[PDB]
């Protein structure tokens, strides 16, 4: 019986030259008539054949969609830090100040721009 | 173009002369391939089509492909009410009877 | 001869050098060549 | 011998165990030459496009 | 009975053709009256107004 | 470079077809100047015998384990298409025969065996 | 002495394809640097990295438009695909002339050099990609500069020919015993439909740059209108060259896609004759249409009527092949590997990519589009977002087979996320500065288009890294790729069925439909010896 | 496929080709005629002999590829039914080419002669400038091209009915009728009372009328090798694939002359 | 009108051009966005229930009612859209009585105006030309990039007929808001017209590329009443 | 307003050359349209007179629009008859109509011949043409472009023609335009007895040769001179048809076809815009009634050749017919050389 009982956690682990051989027993019971067979051959025969070992595992495991979002966790990551870095050593020129963009709003109300939907320089 | 009583003869047929278990598997994979799901008359005859070629995994993964392939849950209850003679004859049993 | 490491131009195991210097130095030129254009047409026109 | 050498040097270029280029013995005229040649002429391709790069002009 | 079932993949592509039409044509029907039509009457009422100031 | 043939029967090689010479003075012909794979087609061509094949595959019988499509190579294995009994049901699936195993065809089920020659 | 003969002096097919993929990394390498260089230029207003210089501006755009158009979607779809697969497919020993696919090869390696000393030897070329006369004269680019780089155009077009060539001549008397031609796949049927244009169209474009650059240096006076000729000549003769070109890169994904639907979802294509015809009227409706890229040049007002009209009507047959795609995806079982989500992310964004274009076919709308980055905002979704996609997909499909080594699963789908993060990023706020009114080959610009300029300089960075992380999946492919096939179930090429065991499955694994997938995976030198036999 | 002793012998009617250098050198040679033109015209070389290398090492090598196809179609005895249909395909989708690049040229005689331009005072063969008459030397050239022209005819009708006098005498008057086109044209060219330079007329006469002359050097060429390889005993009454296509590029030139004379040389 | 900061649509028209332009875009994005919602809703129910499915349909391959139904439908699309843009192509142009010509001339990098009527007997013509302000000579509150030295100023309510030609290279006349934009190449004659129904001022920045210093040569045109532009033809 | 009339008359002889090409005792179905064209075609010429140009147009595109779908449903004998009749009449309408209308808006003799053999160019893409799905939207749309032009943007009464023009007796009474009508019936003589019997003993090449040659001798023609052309083009029509029982194999008929299609293109682009030259010069102004004449001399020919041609194949055998097709088409030849001054007036 111990041969038969609990194949779903020993499968994998067998060599080919002693999985071979459970085959070749079950092979030569599944003649017989059933209703003469036990429990435990049932189960094996299911899980020999149509189980979740070998062919029929998942593309993806629940411990590698993990690992694929902090992956790209961490790929976004290091760009913004790279950028940053492009971004505090910058020329800025003249005009981007508040107190600039401040007065251009004045020239536009006086020679009347954007009438529709709105007109704002304003951007710091 | 073909009918319900046309397919439900062809593959009796075709079930009634298979000879090893690749050609079993063959028939019963594009069987349920179609718009038309199996009679209970072909798969009566698929049950003794897997007893001739001696397997058991083959005859329970039939049911299993008959609650993916009915819509509902009543229709699957009435297939298993008209085919119950044929199962405590064989021996089948379900996999929601064995617990694998 | 055939087999999964007779189709390459460049040999991948059994080597002195490990395979990395080479797979490595190819993507460094790929990546430098066009920063040294840049700093030689900047040099040759006035700015630094 | 007479002008159909045809059914002799087909019995030369099949079963000679040197490449088709390079089998007569004339193709050393053929092939001295162009290479020696060739190495000139992309080796003076090759000094003149360094020698733009730095500004010089002849 | 409920042991005849003959087309169930057909009856799925009309009610799956059926439903990104209507879908569709609703979010279709607030492009056209909830972001064009009143931005056209602001534009109109704009210029029924800068002509009457200009009248007085 | 050796004796020169006259049907194929005699034709051991690539040594056995060098011909012999045209006359000075005559346009010569293709009896009298040819070597390689040219003559060989042009005597085979001149009796009814087609060296190079150009006939599809069979389409009449379908096959089991125990009467087999036999397919001829020259080598262990030769690639065959099926697409059908009536020669266009089947869809296209290509297969591998050896000399130790026999294809099956997943869908139709046509069984193909090896003569090796 | 061997190294030589067969690396150096070549007959056989697949062994030039290799040298082929390690060229176009390496011309896809430089390209992306060169717009890295660009992107962070246009950062915030100012003048940045480039301190002044206006010029090595549009040297790095053109030499980013020639480097990534001419050198990386050809020779990685003709030389890499095409060379290795189309005599796989139709059943060929080699090709039919073997010499002139080295010579196609060999005539590129000094195609770069020309254009790399084409941006060294003066201030440069900054004519754009387009080299329009009047600009492109000796008035302001006077030097060996342009004409270094009109001849990287004249070698890449004798390869192209000499390829297109070829590949007519196979496909027509070099097929297997039983292959009549409405049997062929698909993948052969696009590489003729482009093999055809490019006979078509490069005679045209040969003759333009060759009258431009007898009117730079022998004073031939054809765009010259001081002697009586017109620059607007100029114009037609390379836009008959370039509304082809721009499906001659598309054409052989489209079929590469066909068969990533055919394998991971179980099911035959839909309608195959629909798709060698809709493919057919797409090629043959890309040569009666060029003049669309000419609307403000001032033409009448009864040919914009006939251009808008025979431009939206390729509109027809691409619909035929989307729809196609999904009745091909729709009944089947679908699982997601790493060529798949490629294929996924192809179909949403190419039809994002083409619906602008029926915006900016009408004459009357492109007076509000035109030389406005709505355009590159266009052309990013359908050549960064469509081409590179199938070439992507096409090599993590066909590499475990012409290889022998597989790669990782997670590292793969890393790069596809971050691709698409950071390419979707990018591309996205052109349309918004196009609908504002920002110009084209502007190095600074006003003090409004900052924002989103910030924006779009930030996906960059994150594409690189996805390049960065490529390379990494390269050199894990290659070294310890034999003990890659037992991580995931990603190196099966077809899941068992509902009802086939695992022992029955382990006998008979592959079942295909191509000849592609039934050969030893490293490919034999001399593939088939006996002739392969089709009912 | 059931003959006796097959397997020593190919079982496919194609060709495998040995390990050949001439691609790369080909591409060698053309990188130092790209490089030495684009620098020979702004400076930066001055002597004008490393041009002129460029351009004969570009034709040798072509007549070295040509050595070996002839060997391996006369000598080796490889080119089967299918090989020949195979090189008339590739030789008919060349031909098609060369023809395009002349439609190129004759839309853009089109699109200036119909809707001149401001600056010449409207009217073509313009103010100044006297064309060539066609009453004149032009038709000694078309009538020599229609006499070439039937003259390869009776070459290849003298070889299939086996006579080697009278092809021979074909080829050899079919090359001094060539020879003369070229001198006639070369002497027109230095008769001529308008320049390279002088208008638009006078850059596209002499771009579609000079793509012509180096395309009709190539005949003479051609049919040299067609007399040395006949002379040798190279040609068969049933595989001569080497008259075919010199054949074929004959009389799509004369087509060519004939569409080349009735709109520059007539038209105006 | 100016560009504003983080830009989502078009700016504000000014002429009934481009007023005619935004009408067929919104008209356009309607079955644009039906067909996008629908590509996405099928994709939608194909991995939602079709994803590591049980069971295969390989027979259905063939269709062929269907087939026609993605082939006229898009065909109608086609129609409908080609209706209006044929009317606005032929319909809003200069139809009766231009009343102005402005010549503006093209050169490398600055613009030359000149107005073509009120010409004296000795060829008196009013002309100027438009160079850019640089930045370091900008007084407080001016925009950058986009700010001149003399403006185009021009009347309401009248035609205005642009003549657009070049000297050097190829260059191109754009305002946006007024719905300009005409190529200059250096052999021909390009017209546009122009209709403006309010005052205010209107920016614009040149398309196709001419060299070194393409991003600096911009277009600005003001549009005084009348009065003002008798007012100001009597001090140039 | 002068080209969107080139395109609209390209795309009427198009779906006229398309509809006559496919066809779907064939003799008896095949014969039904140049049969009825032959009649219709003088009826236009008065009828334009009366009610105007654009109206037979558009009339015609919709007879043949409801006629092709009527024509999908039928199945039996007398409905297939009735349906290739008035098929031939909305081709009818549309071929004279068109061609009258670009002989009246183009006034010069030099703009007319590069129009007319731009126009002549739709007959080979008939016979060329794919999908054909595409190219319906796209004539539609073009059509479209033609509708909001002459019938919605500017609103006109029936307006009839200004001058009453010649009848059509006086005009069968000059000499000049029977020459003109000859070289149009004479050319498709040869080329229409060719293909109903050539499965009883090619479209690519004939179609590719008359698209090559009538664009290119439109144009030429004129400074060329119109006889010479005619000359020149008749008599490589008869040099080329002389050719074919010469060839006897498949391959070696290719070579004659680029003979037949080029010169034929030669000859109807020379001699079509020459009738309005002969119309402008002899009589008045009224261009209907001489381009019915032209369609009638065309279109005679597909009438009268497929089913005398297999009588004569039977009676005298295939070389004797093409031997005696080209002497036919060699002798009228000479009479050309009459086309250099007629009498003015
Ligand atoms: C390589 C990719 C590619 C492809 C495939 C195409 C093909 C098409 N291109 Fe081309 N195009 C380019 C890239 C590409 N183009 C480039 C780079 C330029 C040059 C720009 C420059 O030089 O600055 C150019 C040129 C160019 C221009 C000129 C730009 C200008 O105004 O300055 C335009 C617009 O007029 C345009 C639009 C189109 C369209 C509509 C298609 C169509 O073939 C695509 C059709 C797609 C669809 C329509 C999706 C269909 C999906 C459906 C679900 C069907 C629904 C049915 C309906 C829509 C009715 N292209
Ligand atoms: C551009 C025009 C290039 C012309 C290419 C040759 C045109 C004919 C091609 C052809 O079919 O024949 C090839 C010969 O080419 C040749 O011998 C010459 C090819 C090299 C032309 C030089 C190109 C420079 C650019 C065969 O070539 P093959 O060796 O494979 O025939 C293997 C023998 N069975
Ligand atoms: C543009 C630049 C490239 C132009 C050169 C293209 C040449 C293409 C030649 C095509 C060869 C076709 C071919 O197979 O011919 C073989 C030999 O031909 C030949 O040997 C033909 C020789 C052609 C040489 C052309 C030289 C012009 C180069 C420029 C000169 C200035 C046949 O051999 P076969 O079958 O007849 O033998 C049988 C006797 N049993
Ligand atoms: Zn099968």
């Amino acid at each position: 019986n111990a041969t038969v009982t609990n194949l779903e956690k020993r499968w994998e682990d067998l060599p080919e030259t002693d999985q071979k051989d459970i085959i070749s027993q079950l092979s030569e019971r599944q003649k017989l008539p059933w209703k003469d067979l036990t429990l435990s051959e049932k189960k094996a025969a299911w899980y020999i054949s149509f189980g979740e070992w070998g062919p029929r595992r998942p593309v993806h495991t629940k411990e590698d969609k993990l690992y694929i979002f902090w992956g790209t966790v961490i790929g976004i990551v290091i760009s913004a830090t790279i950028f940053g870095a492009f971004r505090y050593n910058r020329n800025v020129p003249k005009t981007m100040n508040r107190e600039w963009q401040a007065a251009s709003d004045e020239y536009l109300k006086s020679k009347n721009a954007e009438p529709f939907t709105g007109y704002s320089q304003i951007q710091s | 173009e073909e009918t319900y009583e046309e397919f439900s003869q062809r593959y009796e047929k075709e079930f009634d002369e298979a000879y090893d278990l690749f050609e079993v598997q063959r028939v019963l994979n594009n069987c349920f391939s179609y718009d038309i799901v199996p009679s209970p008359a072909v798969i009566g005859k698929a049950l003794n089509a897997c007893r001739r070629v001696n397997d058991y995994a083959t005859a329970v993964r039939v049911f299993e492909g008959l609650k993916h392939k009915v819509e509902t849950k009543e229709q699957y209850d009435a297939y298993l009410e008209e085919l119950k003679d044929v199962r405590e004859e064989l021996g089948i049993d379900l996999k929601e009877e064995l617990f694998p | 001869d055939v087999g999964p490491y007779s189709n390459l131009p460049f040999k991948v195991k059994n080597r002195r050098v490990p395979y990395a210097v080479p797979h490595f130095l190819f993507f460094a030129i790929g990546m430098g060549i066009p920063f040294f254009a840049c700093y030689v047409q900047l040099k040759r026109s006035g700015s630094i | 011998t007479a002008t159909e050498k045809i059914i002799e040097l087909q019995k030369f270029y099949q079963s000679t165990n040197k490449p088709i280029y390079a089998a007569h013995p004339r193709s050393k005229y053929y092939l001295i030459p162009y290479f020696g040649l060739l190495g000139v002429s992309v080796a003076a391709t090759l000094f003149y496009t360094g020698r733009a790069c730095f500004g010089i002009k002849d | 009975s409920l042991t005849r079932i003959q087309g169930s993949v057909k009856r799925r592509i009309l009610t799956d053709i059926s439903v990104g039409l209507t879908l569709g044509f609703g979010f279709a029907s607030y492009w056209w009256w909830g972001v064009h039509k009143p931005t056209v009457a602001h534009r109109e009422n704009y210029y029924i107004e800068l002509a009457k100031k200009k009248k007085a | 470079q050796f004796k020169t043939a006259t049907s194929i029967a005699e034709v051991e090689g690539l040594e056995n077809l060098v011909g012999p010479g045209a006359k000075t003075g005559t346009v010569p012909t293709d009896l009298e100047q040819a070597t390689g794979l040219e003559r060989y087609e042009l005597l085979g061509k001149l009796e009814g015998i087609e060296v190079f094949d150009e006939t599809p595959l069979e389409a009449v019988r379908k096959g089991t384990m125990k009467d087999p499509i036999l397919i001829d190579s020259y080598d262990d294995y030769r690639y065959v298409g099926c697409t059908g009994v009536p020669a266009d049901s089947h869809n296209i699936e290509w297969l591998k025969p050896t000399t130790e195993k026999n294809a099956r065809c997943w869908e139709c089920g046509s069984v193909y065996k090896l003569n090796f020659l | 002495m061997n190294y030589i003969n067969r690396w150096l002096f070549s007959t056989n097919a697949k062994d030039i394809a290799v040298l082929y993929f390690i060229f176009a990394l390496f011309c896809g390498l430089l390209g992306s640097i060169m717009s890295l260089i660009l992107r962070l230029e246009l950062s915030a207003p100012g003048n940045q990295i480039l301190m002044g210089n206006h010029q090595l501006f549009n040297v790095v755009a053109t030499a980013h438009a020639v480097l990534m158009v001419f050198f990386l979607v050809m020779p990685a779809a003709i030389g890499f695909f095409g060379n290795y697969l189309l005599p796989l497919m139709i059943g060929a020993s080699d090709m039919s002339f073997a010499r002139l696919n080295n010579i196609s090869f060999w005539l590129l390696p000094p195609a770069l050099v020309s254009l790399l000393a084409s941006a060294l030897i003066e201030n440069g070329a900054g004519t754009g990609w387009t080299v329009y006369p009047p600009l492109a004269g000796v008035q302001s680019h006077s030097g060996p500069s342009v004409d270094l780089a009109i001849f990287a155009l004249h070698l890449t077009s004798i390869s192209s020919l000499l390829g297109a060539i070829n590949f007519i001549t196979t496909t027509l008397n070099m097929r297997t015993i039983g292959m009549t031609m409405s049997k062929l796949p698909l993948f052969v049927w696009a590489v003729v439909f482009t093999s055809i244009l490019l006979l078509l169209s490069l005679p045209v474009l040969s003759a333009g740059v060759t009258l431009l650059l007898l009117d730079r240096n022998f004073n031939t006076s054809f765009f010259e209108p001081a002697g009586g000729g017109d620059p607007i000549l100029y114009q037609h003769l390379f836009w008959f060259f370039g509304h082809p070109e721009v499906y001659i890169l598309i054409i052989p994904g489209f079929g590469i896609i066909s068969h990533i639907v055919s394998t991971y979802s179980k099911k035959p294509v839909f309608g195959a004759i629909g798709m060698v015809y809709a493919m057919g009227s797409i090629g043959f409706l890309g040569l009666l249409v060029w003049s669309h890229h000419m609307y403000t040049v001032g033409l009448d007002v009864d040919s914009r009527a006939y251009f808008t009209s025979a431009t939206m009507v390729i509109a027809v047959p691409t619909g035929i092949k989307i729809f196609s795609w999904l009745a091909t995806l729709y009944g089947g079982s679908i699982r997601y590997t790493t060529p798949m989500l490629y294929a996924f992310a192809f179909l949403f964004l190419f039809t994002v990519g083409g619906l602008s274009g029926v915006v900016l076919s009408n004459a009357s709308l492109d007076i509000a589009f035109h030389d406005t980055y709505y355009v590159i905002g266009h052309f990013h979704y359908v050549l960064s977002l469509g081409a590179v996609f199938s070439l992507f997909a096409g090599y993590y499909y066909w590499s475990p087979l012409i290889t022998g080594l597989y790669y990782n699963n997670n590292l793969a789908n890393i790069q596809f996320w971050l691709l698409f993060i950071g390419t979707n990023v990018t591309f996205f706020p052109m349309h918004f500065l196009g609908l504002n009114g920002m110009p084209r080959r502007i190095p600074d610009y006003p003090d409004a288009f900052a924002g989103w300029n910030a924006i779009s300089s930030f996906g960059s960075l994150i594409s690189i890294i996805s390049v960065i992380l490529f390379a990494y999946v390269i050199y894990d492919q290659l070294v310890n790729g034999l003990t890659n096939k037992q991580l995931s179930t990603n190196s099966l090429f077809k899941n068992p069925d509902f009802i086939e065991s695992n022992i029955i499955f382990n006998d008979n694994s592959i079942k295909s439909s191509s000849i592609d997938f039934l050969l030893t995976s490293p490919p034999l030198p001399h593939t088939f010896n006996t002739p392969a036999i089709q009912s | 496929m059931r003959i006796q002793n097959r397997e020593n012998l190919q079982l496919f009617p194609f060709h495998l080709v040995t390990n050949s250098p001439w691609p790369l050198t080909t591409s060698l040679a053309l990188m130092s005629l790209a490089l030495t033109l684009g620098l020979t015209m702004h400076g930066y070389i001055g002597n004008h002999l490393w041009l002129f290398l460029a351009i004969s090492l570009v034709l040798s090598s072509i007549f070295l590829w040509v050595r070996d196809v002839v060997i391996e179609g006369t000598y080796l005895g490889d080119h089967t039914i299918a090989v020949r249909k195979g090189l008339n395909i590739g030789f008919m989708l060349f031909v098609l080419s060369e023809i395009l690049i002349f439609a190129a040229l004759f839309w853009s005689y089109f699109h200036s002669a119909m809707g001149p331009t401001i600056e010449i005072g409207c009217q073509w063969p313009p103010v100044g400038i006297t064309s060539i008459k066609p009453t004149e030397l032009p038709l000694l050239n078309t009538i020599i091209l229609l006499a070439s022209g039937a003259t390869v005819t009776w070459a290849h009708h003298s070889i299939l009915y086996k006579d080697r006098q009278g092809t021979l005498v074909g080829l050899f008057i079919t090359t001094l009728l060539i020879i003369l086109f070229v001198g006639c044209q070369v002497l027109e060219y230095t008769w001529a009372t308008f320049t390279i330079a002088d208008s638009v007329f006078g850059s596209i006469f002499y771009a579609g009328t000079g793509l012509h002359f180096i395309h009709m050097v190539m005949l003479i060429v051609m049919l040299a090798i067609c007399y040395a390889r006949m002379y040798f005993y190279h040609f068969t009454s049933n595989h001569h694939l080497g008259l075919e296509t010199t054949i074929l590029y004959l009389h799509v030139l004369d087509i060519i002359w004939l569409f080349l004379y009735i709109v520059f040389y007539w038209w105006g | 009108d100016v560009p504003t900061p983080w830009g989502i649509f078009f700016q504000d028209s000014a002429t009934p051009n481009m007023e005619g332009i935004i009408e067929l875009h919104n008209n356009i994005m309607f079955y644009l966005v039906l067909i996008l919602t629908f590509v996405s809703y099928i994709l939608y129910t194909i991995i939602y229930n079709y994803s590591n499915a049980t069971i295969v349909h390989k027979y259905m391959n063939h269709g062929q009612l269907i087939e026609i139904v993605w082939t006229t439908l898009p065909a109608v699309i086609l129609l409908i859209i080609a209706f209006p843009s044929f009317i606005l192509l032929y319909l809003c142009d200069e139809v009766i009585s231009p009343a102005m010509t402005i010549k503006a001339i093209g050169l490398q990098w600055y613009w030359k105006y000149e107005y073509s009527d009120f010409i004296n007997d000795d060829g008196e013509i009013v002309e100027f030309e438009s160079y850019v302000i640089p930045e370091e000579l900008l007084e407080d509150g001016q925009l950058r990039l986009l700010d001149v030295d003399a403006s185009v100023v021009v009347p309401v309510d009248t035609h205005i007929r642009f003549i657009v030609s070049s000297a050097d290279v190829i260059h191109d006349f754009c305002v946006p808001a007024l719905g300009v934009k005409v190529d200059a190449s250096p052999g021909r004659l390009n017209q546009t017209s122009a209709l403006i129904q309010r005052e205010g001022v209107y920016y614009g920045q040149c398309s196709e590329l001419c060299g070194v210093m393409h991003s600096a040569m911009p277009i600005k045109i003001e549009a005084v009443s009348l009065y003002e532009f008798i007012n100001w033809l009597d001090e140039q | 307003s002068r080209k969107l009339i080139l395109f609209i008359v390209f795309l009427a002889l198009l779906l006229d050359n398309m509809l006559l090409t496919v066809v779907v005792q064939v003799g008896l179905l095949f014969a039904s349209k140049a049969t009825v064209q032959l009649i219709t075609n003088p009826f236009i010429g008065l009828l334009t007179n009366r009610i105007g140009y654009p109206i037979p147009i558009f009339a015609g595109f919709c007879i043949m629009f409801v006629s092709t779908i009527m024509f999908a449903f039928s199945s039996s004998y007398a409905f297939l008859l009735i349906a290739r009749s008035l098929q031939g009449i909305g081709s009818s309408c549309s071929s004279v109509a068109g061609m009258g209308m670009l002989a009246s808006v183009y006034t010069d003799d030099e703009e007319r011949g590069n129009v007319m053999g731009i126009a002549l160019g739709g007959l080979a893409m008939g016979v060329l043409v794919g999908k054909t799905a595409p190219f319906l939207v796209l004539a539609a749309l073009v059509l479209l472009d033609g509708a909001i032009q002459l019938f919605v943007l500017q609103p006109s009464r029936v307006q009839p023609e200004s001058q009453k023009g010649t009848p059509l007796t006086t005009l069968l009474k000059d000499p000049y335009i029977l020459i003109a009508a000859g070289s149009i019936c004479f050319a498709n003589m040869g080329i229409a007895m060719l293909e109903p019997a050539l499965p009883i003993w090619a479209f690519l090449p004939a179609s590719i040769s008359y698209l090559i040659g009538t664009n290119i001798f439109g144009i030429l023609a004129h400074k060329m001179g119109r006889w010479l052309c005619a000359l020149l083009g008749m008599i490589i029509v008869g040099v080329s048809i002389l050719c074919i029982p010469f060839a006897k194999n498949i391959y070696g008929l290719i070579a004659p076809n680029f003979g037949v299609g080029f010169a034929i293109g030669m000859v109807d682009s020379s001699m079509m815009p020459i009738m309005g030259y002969l119309v402008d010069l002899r009589h008045v102004s009224v261009y209907g009634s001489v381009y019915a004449i032209a369609d009638v001399a065309f279109c005679m020919g597909y009438a009268i050749g497929p089913s005398a041609g297999g009588a004569i194949a039977k009676a005298i055998g295939f070389p004797w017919l093409m031997t005696i097709i080209g002497i036919i088409d060699i002798l009228f030849a000479p009479l050309c050389f009459f086309l250099r001054s007629p009498p003015a007036k």
